[PDB]
């Protein structure tokens, strides 16, 4: 995964 | 209940190379192999980690091993990082596991990027950190997992895992  | 048990719930255990919800290749207990689409580069990453010809299959013991090293690296990552460390130090035992969990899933630099969410946790504004934690790509990627982790930080209990 990955804050953006 | 601890980080080891929490992660086991979140990642599962697969002895054969598999694809995550993003299409990346992982094995064992969430061990990332490669983000490249080729299953062969994945097999290659694998034999280098293990030290043998695996054909994309490992022993459970080898899985356990990897997992340990991975949890150990996630903790090292928090400890050497100037942004995460002061946060971590400030948390109780349950919330600590919630942060090691994000780090195992996104890396030190990826979690170090949640600037607003870390400001809130640092200040003990649990409800507001939860809200900030949800405005992220992470949460839109893996909401069920993200939801369990955010509940942990919110509450400080093992409620989402029970």
């Amino acid at each position: 995964a990955x804050k953006x | 209940m601890n980080i080891f048990e929490m992660l086991r719930i979140d990642e599962g255990l697969r002895l054969k190379i598999y694809k995550d919800t993003e299409g990346y290749y992982e094995i064992g207990i969430g061990h990332l192999l490669t983000k490249s689409p080729s299953l062969n580069a994945a097999k290659s990453e694998l034999d280098k980690a293990i030290g043998r010809n695996t054909n994309g299959v490992i022993t459970k013991d080898e899985a356990e091993k990897l997992f340990n090293q991975d949890v150990d690296a996630a903790v090292r990552g928090i400890l050497r990082n100037a942004k995460l460390k002061p946060v971590y130090d400030s948390l109780d035992a349950v919330r600590r596991a919630a942060l090691i969990n994000m780090v195992f899933q996104m890396g030190e630099t990826g979690v170090a990027g949640f600037t607003n969410s870390l400001r809130m946790l640092q200040q003990k504004r649990w409800d507001e950190a939860a809200v900030n934690l949800a405005k992220s790509r992470w949460y839109n990627q893996t909401p069920n997992r993200a939801k369990r982790v955010i509940t942990t930080f919110r509450t400080g209990t093992w409620d989402a895992y029970k």
